[PDB]
């Protein structure tokens, strides 16, 4: 009810975001017949239901970072340890960049070391 | 002769210039690397 | 029959564009006129 | 137990430790979703009608069957949805409540009242800035290499 101060419901958060994702698709996914016409009124609905999926995804956002945080002032190793290997990845990546440049400078130097024709 | 060795110049300069793009793709193929960098 | 001479980038890259900059100079005021006939002008 | 089932990660292993990995990774996957709902309406936005004017049935038959790949991704995203939810809940180790109205405090400076390895890391991945900016300092420079040059260049 809505002047009712208690909130009687529970088992949400996971189920929420596929059951709002798919119940807007209604006024399409529908094994039913669709009068031709309509205009200015599938609308709101759909607007509401990007608005509700979006809130619920916000949700989860917070939530998500909540977590982290607690984990984070709870198991401080762990943040370590991945950014530790966050790091070793970068520079993984960086070294495999630097070596796909040298080789192609190798083989474009190496392509026109003759670029003159003759004398 | 005059001609020819304006070939002579012309692809090369035009080599030039591919090794300018070339080096370019590197170049920007650098920059996005030196974001990473968290110094 | 020392540490001085090298210095910072300065080099073969500047000198060449001076260098071209006086034949270049030359052509521009060395083109047929062909105006029309032949006023023979610029 | 929450694993690899199926998820696009990068270096990640998903095991019994590093729950902040999991945490980001389940961050990321719910951003990817979002994304991909965005994305596939993208695409079927411009469903133009199958009965084109000059191609009969080529084009847009393949295509719609490439959305179908689209929407099986996105399938699985809400999968791997749940496979985090549960790790979430479940590495439950540690000060359960966690009031973070008493941790806003504690992030503050004040009142008026292990890291071998990090620091390790932290200078090797400094060392590494150092000797890639060295290495960039000569193409940098070398870079141009045609802008004095333009006067006869083509």
């Amino acid at each position: 009810a809505a002047p009712g101060a208690p909130r009687p419901s529970n088992s949400t958060l996971v189920d929420e975001l596929e059951s709002s994702f798919e119940a807007c698709f209604a006024s399409l996914v529908s094994q039913d017949y669709v009068n031709g016409t309509d205009q200015e009124e599938i609308r709101t609905g759909v607007d509401q239901c990007i608005q509700k999926f979006l809130d619920i995804a916000r949700q989860t956002e917070c939530f998500f970072l909540q977590k982290r945080l607690q984990l984070s002032v709870q198991k401080p190793d762990q943040v370590i340890k991945e950014d530790v290997s966050e790091l070793r990845s970068e520079l993984q990546r960086k070294d495999a960049l630097v070596q796909k440049h040298l080789t192609k400078l190798r083989h474009w130097q190496q392509v026109l070391e003759d670029i003159n024709v003759q004398h | 002769r005059n001609q020819q060795l304006r070939a002579l110049q012309e692809e090369c300069d035009r080599k030039l210039i591919t090794l300018r793009d070339e080096v370019s793709i590197d170049l920007y193929e650098l920059e996005e690397e030196y974001y990473s960098s968290s110094s | 029959k020392a540490a001085e001479k090298p210095g910072q980038e300065d080099h073969l890259y500047v000198l060449e564009h001076n260098l071209h900059l006086l034949i270049r100079e030359f052509h521009k005021q060395t083109v047929m006129p062909h105006p029309a006939s032949a006023p023979f002008g610029h | 137990a929450s694993g690899p089932f199926g998820g696009p990660q990068a270096q990640q292993a998903a095991r019994e430790v590093n729950t902040a990995t999991l945490c980001r990774i389940g961050q990321e996957t719910v951003q990817d979703i979002v994304y991909r709902t965005m994305e596939i309406f993208q695409l079927l936005r411009n469903m133009q009608l199958p009965n084109g004017v000059t191609y009969h049935t080529g084009t847009y038959q393949d295509r719609l069957t490439k959305l179908q790949d689209h929407l099986r991704q996105l399938s699985i995203l809400f999968r791997k949805l749940r496979l985090v939810y549960d790790k979430c809940n479940e590495n439950c180790g540690g000060m359960d409540p966690i009031p973070v109205e008493q941790l806003i405090p504690y992030v503050d400076e004040d009142g008026s009242k292990e890291r071998r390895e990090i620091v390790e890391v932290n200078k090797k991945l400094k060392q590494k800035n150092q000797q890639l900016k060295q290495i960039m300092d000569q193409l940098r420079n070398l870079i141009w290499d045609i802008n004095a040059m333009l006067a006869m260049r083509n």
